[PDB]
């Protein structure tokens, strides 16, 4: 055939690459030792290598978008992994696929005979385990679903929240700017704990100001230079200054963790009586019966520290 | 120095384009080549065209499934390739184009041949800007990188050298390369990069290495828009200490244009001579060099940068006037050979840098 | 292809996967002025023009070395032929060549001429825009 | 719990109404602190004598108009915690049960 009539369609320039100036752009974008041909010869093919000789937009189980094996009998959408059993998309069933509920509604669900089926299943399990017989029968009628906590274990802890698709989320999720050094509610400067300064520099000399992050937990101002840090914490977790408890200890191994935040309805505060020697966890209070927080009687902290240092001395002294 | 400099270039590297808006174009290699040639430098280097690598050589570090998927995937056959696309991160960030396999083979062959030539002693200076994909790590395309031929280069150099040192100056951390040698003590990876909410995100200061690679990995966290006078000051003492202490036999340097002033994605304030300072300091120690080309998405700038560096390695200083290359239009109003830094404020305070020096040197105090 | 020394020096236990290091939030890019964006647009248009021209020129030279032989690096030519014969007839014509070389070569040369003319006009426009 | 601008939950009969604090009373100085604050009792501001000498607070009921601002002391203004929310829900459920008994 003669030529490609649909030759010049479009290019990055917007023009079909075969028109040129685009006069509107002309008015917009205007005012009013040899060559490389010798490289064919001085290029030597080097192969001296040592190895040269070698319906819905969400899954009906995960409630998320993605690969969907939708149905026709019931307008449902499932992820291929979010299916029981998990089916490989490579070897497609290539046929009519119905959900488990659709299968039960078609094969079994005669409006009255379903009682006959459940009765038969119960009487094939009444002699055997029958407490689970009803559940064992009924779970065969349900579509697979992603496992989620039962809406009350989470509520047992008032420090956790569910993310967008269902993820875990907690209390740590989160040119020249001299205003960053101003409290703006008391008019005071941000005296960093480490440097004891704000280091505002000046507008005339911006190269003397020092950046501050003002820790996201106890609001303590800190220089980026007082503690080594390259940039602010803006996208990730909430920044916390090093004036906070570890809440987790690896000792040589052995792991220690602090208990979680529970509702004060179920919180059982307790106070000891010895006040000098009382082995407690890190769950202390400075002033189901398993999460008792000790009221530590602060002077007891001093005492316990003192004889502890004494024992650390006598272990190596005697 | 007066080093015998070999050079590698395939004339097919400028004929493989990424997506239309994609910042990764290897055409920059081709006008960099033209900048090298029209300056009369072709009489000072040994030009070669290395053989493209084969699957058996990429499987040295990469995986058989990964390489196999690479050799068969095509924009035409993409729609049936769905599991591997997500599995190996070969989707949008690292797109699939017409000659992806050819380009990867060319880059790997060039770098692997450069390491081979360094091993045999044909040259003490091997240069391959086509390679330098320091982001992909053995199973996945990352940072527009698909094949980490750099690790193949270090593999071949280690075949001859007891110790090989890797330096990364790309504003992006050398994630794939440092991961490839996080546990071994033969190779030190030393990456100068921007640390923050940046695409690498890795390269933390306390990343000295795990296992036997403990204290054998250096990460330099930096803030925005460092300039020549500060980049050289943070560069030279650490390189001095590493050379004096780790004392590598071979050494590899990644020369990415991403840290250039006014890079399409870069945020550093390095001019031409600030960048060339690192190359001069590295060549100031005498050990064999295998120069690659990494980041950089302003081809008019990286071409000039690479031409100046190849002039510098041959111990000559090129003219500031252009030799009238073919792609003359690319080189701005004055058509000079330089990168002009901008007026932005450099935030790298000396105290943070000093703490960085203290930490790095204290860690290195145990690497006789 | 992993040799024993490769098994020795490599590392497959510890991986970072920056998404894990990014807290799955994302990455903060850099701020660029509109002038920089216009420079990027001009650079992109230049790169597209030059890439098309170079691919066409390489295929033209290869077709010349073929036709001068028949008078009596594996995907560039197929790609440029498909681009030129964008009517989906490139698939058949590539194999027809594999078994018509002068006509496709001369069509490529004509396309090269038009592309170079348009590139010169666009170079003028680009320079005029950039200079300010 | 009890601060200027902070949330609070105050009793009102067999049910509670959540409010936001605006003024904090100091019986010792006969003074309240407000926010847009050392200042005497206002010319139009006054507190009932059973809470003039106690730690009273000026609160605004959320979901209610700005004309329903009330001076409530420590007697009804409770501490906003998990127990406070659970107990508000408890008396809301008891009000629901009373309504249902009035109906069914
Ligand atoms: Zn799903
Ligand atoms: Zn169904
Ligand atoms: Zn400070
Ligand atoms: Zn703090
Ligand atoms: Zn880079």
């Amino acid at each position: 055939p003669s030529t490609i009539s649909e030759d010049s369609k479009v290019s990055v320039t917007g023009l079909p690459l075969n028109k040129g100036p685009s006069e509107k752009i002309k008015r917009e974008s205007l005012w009013n030792d040899l060559k490389t041909f010798l490289t064919e010869n001085m290029t030597e093919e080097s192969n001296i290598r040592s190895t040269i000789g070698w319906n819905e937009d969400f899954c009906s189980a995960c409630n998320q978008s993605g690969s969907f094996l939708c149905c026709d009998t019931c307008p449902k959408s499932f992820h291929f992994l979010c299916l029981d059993p998990p089916i490989d998309p490579n070897n497609l069933p290539k046929g009519d696929w119905h959900c488990n509920e659709c299968k039960f509604k078609i094969f079994i669900n005669n409006s009255m005979a379903t009682l006959k089926k459940i009765e038969s299943n119960f009487i094939k399990q009444n002699n055997n385990v029958k407490i689970f017989a009803k559940l064992l029968f009924n779970i065969d009628s349900h579509n697979p679903k992603q496992f989620q906590l039962p809406n009350y274990i989470k509520e047992t802890f008032p420090a956790v929240k569910t993310g967008s698709r269902g993820q875990y989320s907690d209390e740590n999720d989160k040119s020249y700017n001299p205003d960053t050094h101003i409290d703006s509610n008391s008019g005071k400067f941000l005296i960093c704990y480490k440097c004891n300064q704000t280091r505002l520099g000046s507008w005339s000399h911006p190269e003397n100001s020092r950046l501050i992050m003002t820790c996201d937990y106890c609001q303590t101002p800190w220089h980026l230079d007082c503690v080594p840090r390259a940039s602010f914490k803006n996208l990730g977790s909430k920044w916390k200054c090093p004036l906070h408890s570890p809440t987790k200890v690896y000792k040589k191994y052995k792991v220690w963790k602090k208990q979680r935040l529970i509702n004060k309805k179920n919180q059982l505060y307790y106070e000891p009586l010895q006040k000098i020697g009382y082995q407690n966890n890190g769950n202390i209070q400075i002033i189901n019966q398993d999460f008792k927080i000790t009221q530590i009687d602060e002077n007891s902290i001093k005492y316990d520290f003192f004889d502890k240092i004494y024992k650390s001395k006598m272990v190596q002294k005697r | 120095d007066k080093r015998r400099v070999a050079y590698f270039y395939d004339a097919d590297v400028g004929n493989y384009a990424y997506g239309a808006g994609h910042p990764m174009k290897p055409h920059r290699i081709r006008m960099a080549h033209s900048l090298i040639m029209n300056y009369g430098l072709y009489k000072k280097m040994e030009i070669y065209r290395a053989k493209p690598a084969t699957k058996q050589e990429m499987c040295q570090f990469h995986t058989d499934e990964y390489i196999d998927f690479l050799s068969r995937v095509t924009p035409d056959n993409l729609e049936m390739f769905k599991r591997e696309s997500v599995k190996f991160n070969v989707g949008d960030d690292c797109p699939v184009f017409d000659g992806l396999y050819e380009y990867c083979s060319i880059s790997g062959g060039g770098s692997m041949e450069g390491a081979a030539r360094l091993n045999r002693g044909k040259c003490d200076v091997a240069v391959n800007y086509a390679g330098g994909l320091h982001h992909a790590k053995k199973s996945e395309a990352s940072g527009f990188c698909y094949l980490n031929d750099i690790v193949l280069g270090i593999i071949e150099l280690l075949r001859y050298h007891p110790r090989v040192l890797y330096i990364d100056i790309d504003v992006h951390h050398g994630d794939g390369v440092e991961e490839a040698f996080y546990t071994t003590d033969r190779v030190m990876t030393c990456s100068f990069h921007k640390y923050g909410e940046f695409f690498p995100g890795t390269g933390e200061l306390r990343d000295i290495g795990v296992g036997a690679g403990k204290n054998y990995a250096v990460n330099v966290p930096l803030r925005d828009g460092i300039d020549d006078a500060t980049y050289r000051s943070v560069f030279e003492p650490v390189i001095k200490k590493i050379m004096e202490w780790y004392q590598p036999s071979a050494v590899v340097l990644q020369c990415g244009g991403d840290s250039l002033s006014g890079d399409r994605l870069g945020c550093f304030n390095l001019s031409m001579e600030g960048h060339a300072n690192c190359v001069n300091y590295v060549k100031s120690f005498g050990i064999p060099m295998m120069v690659v080309g990494g980041g950089g998405y302003t081809m008019r700038n990286v071409a000039r940068t690479w031409c100046f560096e190849t002039g510098l390695l041959n111990n000559v200083v090129l003219d500031k006037d252009l030799p009238y290359n073919e792609y003359y239009e690319y080189y701005g109003p004055d058509y000079k050979l330089s990168v002009r830094p901008s007026n932005m404020f450099n935030v790298n305070t000396p105290e943070y840098l000093d703490k960085v020096m203290t930490n790095i040197f204290a860690n290195l105090e145990n690497t006789k | 292809g992993r040799d024993d020394m490769c098994w020795e020096v490599l590392n497959d236990e510890w991986v970072g996967h920056p998404v894990w290091a990014s807290e799955d939030s994302g990455f903060i890019a850099h701020r660029k002025n509109q002038y920089e964006e216009t420079l990027f647009k001009i650079e992109e248009e230049r790169h597209e023009y030059d890439f098309y021209i170079e691919s066409n020129l390489r295929t033209i030279q290869c077709l010349e070395t073929i036709v001068n032989k028949i008078e009596n690096s594996m995907t560039i030519y197929k790609k440029v032929i498909r681009k030129v014969y964008d009517k989906e007839r490139g698939f058949e014509i590539i194999d027809a060549l594999h078994e018509t070389a002068p006509v496709v070569l001369k069509r490529l040369k004509q396309k090269d001429e038009e592309w170079r003319r348009a590139q010169r006009e666009w170079n003028k426009v680009w320079r005029e825009l950039e200079q300010k | 719990e009890f601060a200027l601008g902070g949330r609070c939950l105050a009793f009102h009969g067999p049910l509670m109404y959540e409010a936001k604090i605006l003024k904090i009373w100091d019986p010792s100085s006969k003074m309240y602190t407000s926010i847009p604050k050392p200042q005497k009792l206002g010319e139009d501001e006054s507190i009932p004598e059973e809470i003039i000498n106690g730690k009273c607070f000026f609160i605004h009921y959320q979901g209610w108009k700005s004309s329903w601002d009330e001076w409530v002391g420590y007697d009804r203004i409770r501490a906003y915690n998990e127990e406070n929310i659970a107990m508000k829900k408890r008396l809301a459920n008891e009000a629901k049960e009373a309504k249902k008994s009035l109906l069914e």
